[PDB]
């Protein structure tokens, strides 16, 4: 699994459906329209096309 | 038992004392976010300050003890040069009477991931009661019915630029919040991220003869005490460290000492202002004209506007 931070379209993204490729939710953020989630390292582009989907961004770790 | 207390040649450096007698950082609707590895909560000269413990390690939001202490060292650290105690024993911060939300976004190692930092700033934002603005009016930080802190102080960065890191920024500042950040320790020409966003003060490091220290990221807004930082440590101790990580909450002390005795003077708080900024009618235009202009003539890329002083700064926010 990786995980990515998903920009959605509120009104076209269904969290519950990344189960569809294999995902899951981490966390919903209130602030910003993004959600965590956790893939399949080779579903990104499948994620990638879902709907509601509007940029998949990988994770980083700081120091 | 318990050393008695000193004064921290930073907290002396930055213009902290001379401030406490109009303000220690103590009023009530003021409060500093440290997004860090988490706190040593009972520690005798941090435990009073200690508002509110949260952790976002693993996307996981937990109010749990187990969960908010430190592992680490580096965030009771980094705290403790804020908001340490004015008492008889340890150390004393730049703020020593402000309250303190320990964010724990940075795990046993100091190190964290992107997404646990921008849930950090959320957290930061939301404050304790889940709700960022509770009655609907626009004001956020600074707003007495809401429970958001003022400052959001982060002694960590990272390479990378996202927009999801990015936008929760944008929400931070639009909250009324000023963001603090480390400028990074590789010694590179320009900060690291989120120090290098335009809505984020970047701060460098100085040690104590006042040069810029080595792996100083360069190109910062502002620069602190950051080398030989003597301060609070687990379990229940003190540790002198250096890096940007402890030139950070120096200016974080410093801006809520601003907007603590701009409150209690005006009943509201400073705008955040701009990385540019030169008037004194925001927090980032005060910290820029009263900053000890070190190096070149005005803004340069080793100290930034220069080392910041929170008498001046104060001063000049009730002037
Ligand atoms: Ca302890
Ligand atoms: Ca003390
Ligand atoms: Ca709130
Ligand atoms: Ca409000
Ligand atoms: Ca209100
Ligand atoms: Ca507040
Ligand atoms: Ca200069
Ligand atoms: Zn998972
Ligand atoms: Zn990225
Ligand atoms: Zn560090």
């Amino acid at each position: 699994t990786i995980r990515v931070i998903v920009s959605v379209d509120k009104a076209k993204f269904n969290p519950h459906e990344v189960l569809g490729i294999g995902g899951h939710i981490v966390y919903q953020f209130k602030l910003i329209p993004a959600v965590v989630v956790d893939v399949p390292a080779n579903a990104v582009g499948k994620l990638k096309k879902m709907p509601g989907v509007e940029k998949v961004e990988f994770d980083h770790q700081a120091v | 038992t318990q050393p008695a207390q000193t004064i921290p040649w930073g907290i002396e450096r930055v213009k902290a004392p001379s401030v406490w007698s109009i303000t220690d950082g103590s009023v009530s609707v003021i409060q500093v976010a440290v997004l860090d590895t988490g706190v040593d909560y009972d520690h005798p000269d941090l435990a009073a300050n200690i508002a509110w413990c949260v952790s976002t390690l693993r996307g996981k939001v937990s109010t749990k003890l187990r969960d908010c202490a430190d592992q680490n060292g580096h965030g009771t650290h980094v705290i403790g040069t804020i908001a340490a105690l004015n008492n008889d024993i340890g150390v004393v911060g730049v703020a020593p009477g402000v309250q303190i939300y320990s964010v724990r976004v940075l795990d046993a190692r100091g190190s964290g991931s992107y997404s646990d930092i921008a849930i950090g700033i959320e957290q930061a934002i939301l404050g304790p009661d889940g709700v960022a603005d509770k009655d609907g009016d626009g004001i956020i930080a600074g707003d007495p019915d809401d429970d958001a802190a003022e400052v959001i102080s982060m002694s960590l960065g990272g390479p990378a630029d996202d927009s999801y890191l990015y936008d929760m920024i944008i929400q931070a500042y639009n909250a009324g919040i000023v963001i603090v950040a480390a400028s990074g320790n590789e010694g590179a020409p320009s900060p690291s991220y989120p120090a290098a966003y335009p809505e984020v003060i970047a701060v460098g490091a100085i040690d104590s003869n006042d040069n810029i220290a080595s792996f100083s990221n360069r190109q910062p807004e502002v620069s602190a005490p950051g080398v030989d930082i003597l301060s609070t440590y687990p379990d229940d101790s003190y540790e002198t460290l250096m890096g940007t990580a402890m030139a950070t909450p120096h200016v974080s002390g410093v801006v809520a000492l601003i907007q603590a005795a701009y409150y209690q003077k005006y009943g509201k708080i400073l705008p955040v202002g701009t990385f540019d900024d030169i008037s004194k009618n925001t927090v980032r235009g005060i910290l820029h004209i009263t900053a000890d202009d070190l190096g070149p003539t005005g803004w340069d890329a080793d100290y930034g506007y220069g080392v910041v002083r929170a008498a001046l700064a104060v001063q000049a926010a009730l002037g």
